[PDB]
């Protein structure tokens, strides 16, 4: 393991020593099957990279396209223009547009749901590849993924649950931060009492 | 058809994968689909609940014209 | 020939698409593993004859086997893509 | 061996074994082993934030009121409530409650494994350590002692602890009742010892 | 292995003798645990250049340009660019400024972050030996190190506590010291001593 959550604690025997980003926390005692660990492995990873993807798209558009995470790209449709993106105008439309993203993902994910093998469908490799695919490069790489998107789903909380205490957008919540670190703290807010 | 569900193997798969219920739902196809009696507590309990559902909501909601002013109906 | 008759001939394709693209492998795939039954025998040998589990309908040259029933299965969730994007005309 | 009243029980399930220990437990709250070791702590980091804080309590009211020397701000301990400045209290106490857990869930899972609070790789930096159980020693230690007074040290850390935590809730009570600081309740009763007492006020005074 | 720095003898058992200049000094005892030691040694002698190269630094900025420290970024916080180094002020601008002195400087750290020898990372020698004057004794040397830094380092904090105080940056006060003796001290005007 890469380092124990919480010095002082032992380490859980059902994980096994070998896992992407070990710490050896698990404090529910989640899987004690390792059966049932693996899909929640190949989960982990998901979870993740939809949420790396994610993030950049709250910050950016709110400090360089301006506009909110959540209400701004939404809103600005049903009263107004079709779509902004990237400072700039296209055709699609509403209804006709979410109809495309069902014949996509499905086509996309389906295509992915269907493998026999676990690993080759977190890991797949193939056409995805150019970079390390060797040895202790891609192993420690693939550590680094696991750790990226904890941070970065651990993050999307902070984008929910900020907003609805704020009001403001990630940055501009975040930039008020910055300039007075105190009484523009989360400590004074509607969130602590 | 051919084309549907199995009222077995849907239950035969929600044994939960740590046995905290053990065997899950296991064989109980068998018991419910031969005995009666099962049948029918489940009818007597579901229907029986849903005669005082209707008593909750059609005082409160008189779906009927004209009630709720005829007061002992 | 315009958006109402387009749209159902445009939506539909929808689903007949994903159900023969892919999910014709996983629709399979439970079939085979689902067949219904009781006293662990099927309702066609327990007596019962209306009950005979009954492939001699289904049948095509079609290249994977795309039958007729699965027309109706898919081609019924074509068609509820289709009420559901016409007539809300709620939200956009 | 000094008992709490000489004539009494040393209860069976508790020896003279640990210091400050002079038999005293009528409700046998520590029984089992493994919790007679927590509470002993329990008591120390009590006894050990009572010295510390009631001297927060006397001598800044003593400075004032032994003189125009240093008058302190804040006035009696608990008109120090006020006088906060710089920060708001919603933001200076989750300070502390984050920064304070810190250090205090480390002195928890140290109990509950004793050798190594953080082995050297966690915890990067810092973990010096040098840590026996029930005291911490290593930084906490500076100046060395535990130079063979231990037993002794112990005895006198526990012995003044002991009494620092009662004598604590005493200016709570007081103050809670006579309104004054401690060398106003202390100076009045030297004073005139028989009228300034307790149970001449407001509290046996219901009689 | 110099003396011990109180002459009360005790020399800590754990110690690398041979090490650059241990007088024997543990109060704490911190590096007791060996494989611990081991990190700490690096830990010095990093730190100390960086006050070894400091030190010299915060020192002509105030006698020589303008400003003490503080006084540097906030004079060219409403400046930016406008310093004056031997010379005039190449364009830049706080967040392009730091993105150099954050990329360069990590990746200049990363090449030395992964080292598999302890001592080869601190001391690597070759193109960062371009003199050569490790000569056959680098012990002598090491030792001679250590001795300067442990003292810029030292020296760093006199910096810090001082300006934090109501006293002001050091070069005038090394002067305003040496002008007034009694009257400028921790305790007069540094108000260090708080009674
Ligand atoms: C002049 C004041 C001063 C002092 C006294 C120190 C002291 C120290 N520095 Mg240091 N440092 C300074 C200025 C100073 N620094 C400056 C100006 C910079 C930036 C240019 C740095 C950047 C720096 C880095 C990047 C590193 C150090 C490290 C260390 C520690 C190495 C000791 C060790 O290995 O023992 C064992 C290790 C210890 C840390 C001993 C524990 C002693 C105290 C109680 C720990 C305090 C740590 C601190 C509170 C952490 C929180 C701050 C941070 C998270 C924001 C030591 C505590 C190393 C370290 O691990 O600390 C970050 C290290 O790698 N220094
Ligand atoms: C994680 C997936 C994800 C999702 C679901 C979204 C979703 C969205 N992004 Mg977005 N974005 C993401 C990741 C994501 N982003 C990342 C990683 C980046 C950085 C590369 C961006 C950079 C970005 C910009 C620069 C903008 C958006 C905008 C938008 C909104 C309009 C969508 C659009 O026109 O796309 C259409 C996409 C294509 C036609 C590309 C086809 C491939 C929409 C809410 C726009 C916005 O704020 O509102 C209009 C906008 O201007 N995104
Ligand atoms: C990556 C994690 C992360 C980071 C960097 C931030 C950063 C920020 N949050 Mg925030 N937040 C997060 C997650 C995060 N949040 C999550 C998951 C929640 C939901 C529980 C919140 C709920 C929250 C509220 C309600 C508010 C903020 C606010 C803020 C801003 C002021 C800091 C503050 O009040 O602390 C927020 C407190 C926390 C994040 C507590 C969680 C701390 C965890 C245990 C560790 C965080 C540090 C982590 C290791 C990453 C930092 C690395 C370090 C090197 C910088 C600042 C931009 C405030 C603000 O901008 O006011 C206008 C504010 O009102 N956040
Ligand atoms: C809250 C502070 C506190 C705590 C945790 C302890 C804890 C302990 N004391 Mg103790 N003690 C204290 C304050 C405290 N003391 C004070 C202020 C005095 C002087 C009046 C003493 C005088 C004293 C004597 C004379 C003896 C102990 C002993 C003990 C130990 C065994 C008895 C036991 O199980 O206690 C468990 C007690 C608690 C968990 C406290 C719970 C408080 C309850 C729930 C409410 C009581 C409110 C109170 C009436 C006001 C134990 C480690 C005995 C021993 O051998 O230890 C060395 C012993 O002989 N203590
Ligand atoms: C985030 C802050 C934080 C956290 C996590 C803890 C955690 C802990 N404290 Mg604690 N403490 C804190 C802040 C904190 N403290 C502060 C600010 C003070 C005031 C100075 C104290 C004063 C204090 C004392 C005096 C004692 C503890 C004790 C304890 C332990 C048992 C607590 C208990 O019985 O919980 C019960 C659950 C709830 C109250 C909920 C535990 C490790 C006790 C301990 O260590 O006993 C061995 C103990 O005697 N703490
Ligand atoms: C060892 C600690 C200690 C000491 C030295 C004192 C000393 C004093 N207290 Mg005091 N007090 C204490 C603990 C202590 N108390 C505690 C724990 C409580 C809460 C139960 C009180 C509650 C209290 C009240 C309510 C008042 C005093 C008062 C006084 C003063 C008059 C004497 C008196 O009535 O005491 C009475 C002492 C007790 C009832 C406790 C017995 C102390 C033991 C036997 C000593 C060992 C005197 C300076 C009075 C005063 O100054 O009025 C101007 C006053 O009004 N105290
Ligand atoms: C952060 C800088 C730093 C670090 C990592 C070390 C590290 C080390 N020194 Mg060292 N030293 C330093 C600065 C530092 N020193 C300075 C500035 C001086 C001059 C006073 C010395 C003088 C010195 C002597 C004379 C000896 C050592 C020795 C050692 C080794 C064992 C002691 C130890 O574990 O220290 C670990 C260090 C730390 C944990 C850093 C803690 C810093 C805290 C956080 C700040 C405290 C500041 C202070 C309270 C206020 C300022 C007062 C002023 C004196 C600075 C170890 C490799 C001994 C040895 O074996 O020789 C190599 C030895 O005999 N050092
Ligand atoms: C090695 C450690 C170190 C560090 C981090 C700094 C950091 C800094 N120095 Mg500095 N300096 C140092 C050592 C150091 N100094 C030494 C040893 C000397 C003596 C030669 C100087 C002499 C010096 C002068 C004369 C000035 C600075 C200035 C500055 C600031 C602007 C940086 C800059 O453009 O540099 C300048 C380097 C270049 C332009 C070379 C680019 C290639 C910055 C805070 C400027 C400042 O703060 O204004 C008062 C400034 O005017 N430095
Ligand atoms: C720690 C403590 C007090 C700490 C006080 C502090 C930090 C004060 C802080 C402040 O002042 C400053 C610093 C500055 C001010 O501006 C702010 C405040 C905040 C006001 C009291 C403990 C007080 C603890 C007390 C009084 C305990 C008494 C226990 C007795 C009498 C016996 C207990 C038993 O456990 C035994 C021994 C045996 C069992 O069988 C029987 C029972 C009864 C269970
Ligand atoms: C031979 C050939 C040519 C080239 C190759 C190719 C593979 C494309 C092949 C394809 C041939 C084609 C076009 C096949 C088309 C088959 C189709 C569209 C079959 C139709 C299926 C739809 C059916 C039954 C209807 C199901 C139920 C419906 C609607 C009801 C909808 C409902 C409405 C909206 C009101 C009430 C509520 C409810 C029930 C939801």
């Amino acid at each position: 393991r890469p380092g124990n959550w919480l010095p002082g604690s032992e380490a859980p025997s059902y994980l096994p020593e070998d896992l992407p980003g070990n710490y050896g926390y698990d404090p529910l005692g989640i899987s004690e099957n390792p059966a049932n660990m693996e899909r929640m492995i190949e989960c982990e990873v998901m979870n993740g990279r939809w949420a790396m993807l994610a993030v950049p798209g709250m910050l950016a558009q709110e400090a360089l396209g301006f506009g909110n995470w959540h209400d701004a790209p939404s809103w600005v449709y049903e009263g107004g223009s079709p779509t902004w993106f990237g400072a700039g105008m296209p055709i699609t439309d509403i209804k006709l547009l979410a109809v495309i993203e069902l014949v996509l993902m499905g086509g996309a994910e389906a295509m992915r749901a269907s493998e026999p093998d676990m690993e080759k469908r977190v890991y797949p490799g193939g056409a995805f590849d150019p970079a390390g695919f060797s040895k202790g490069n891609l192993a420690e790489l693939k550590l680094k993924e696991i750790k990226n998107a904890r941070l970065a789903m651990f993050a999307f909380v902070g984008f929910v649950l900020q907003y609805y205490a704020t009001g403001k957008g990630p940055v501009q919540c975040w930039t008020e931060h910055i300039a007075d670190p105190l009484g523009a703290n989360f400590a004074t807010n509607g969130t602590s009492l | 058809f051919g084309i549907g569900h199995s009222m077995k193997e849907i239950l035969d798969m929600h044994t939960p994968p740590s046995g905290n219920l053990g065997a899950g739902h296991q064989n109980l196809f068998d018991t419910i689909n031969n005995s009666l009696h099962f049948q029918l507590g489940l009818a007597l309990a579901s229907a029986g609940t849903i005669c005082s559902m209707v008593a909750q909501h059609m005082y409160s909601l008189p779906a009927y014209a004209f009630i709720a002013s005829d007061f002992t109906t | 020939e315009l958006s109402p008759s387009l749209v159902i001939s445009l939506s539909t394709g929808l689903s007949l698409f994903l159900g023969r693209f892919v999910f014709f492998n996983f629709q399979r795939e439970n079939v085979a593993k689902q067949v219904p039954e009781q006293n662990g025998l099927t309702h066609f040998e327990a007596g019962d004859t209306r009950a005979k589990e009954y492939v001699s309908l289904l049948k095509s040259n079609d290249p994977v086997g795309f039958n007729i029933v699965d027309v109706l299965a898919w081609g019924s969730i074509g068609h509820i893509v289709a009420y559901y994007i016409l007539a809300t005309t709620s939200n956009g | 061996r000094p008992i709490w009243l000489p004539g009494a029980d040393v209860p069976e399930w508790l020896d003279g074994t640990i210091p400050g220990d002079f038999g005293y437990d009528p409700l046998k709250l520590g029984k089992d082993p493994e919790t007679l070791k927590w509470y002993v702590q329990a008591e120390l980091v009590h006894g050990r934030f009572a010295m510390m804080g009631l001297v927060g309590m006397l001598v800044p009211e003593l400075l004032t009121n032994a003189g125009i020397g240093l008058p302190a701000k804040g006035t009696e301990w608990f008109n120090a409530g006020a006088a906060p400045m710089f920060a708001p209290t919603g933001v200076l106490f989750a300070m502390q409650f984050l920064l304070m857990g810190w250090a205090e869930i480390r002195r928890y899972q140290d109990f509950k494994n004793p050798g190594s609070v953080n082995v050297d790789p966690i915890f990067g930096g810092k973990l010096p350590d040098g840590n026996i159980p029930g005291y911490p020693g290593g930084i906490f230690d500076p100046f060395g002692f535990a130079k063979g007074d231990v037993d002794s040290l112990k005895l006198k850390e526990v012995k003044n602890g002991r009494l620092a935590m009662f004598a604590t809730l005493g200016f709570y009570c007081q103050a809670v009742v006579t309104g004054k600081g401690p060398i106003a309740c202390w100076t009045s009763h030297l004073a005139d010892p028989w009228a300034n007492n307790v149970w001449s006020i407001e509290l046996a005074k219901v009689i």
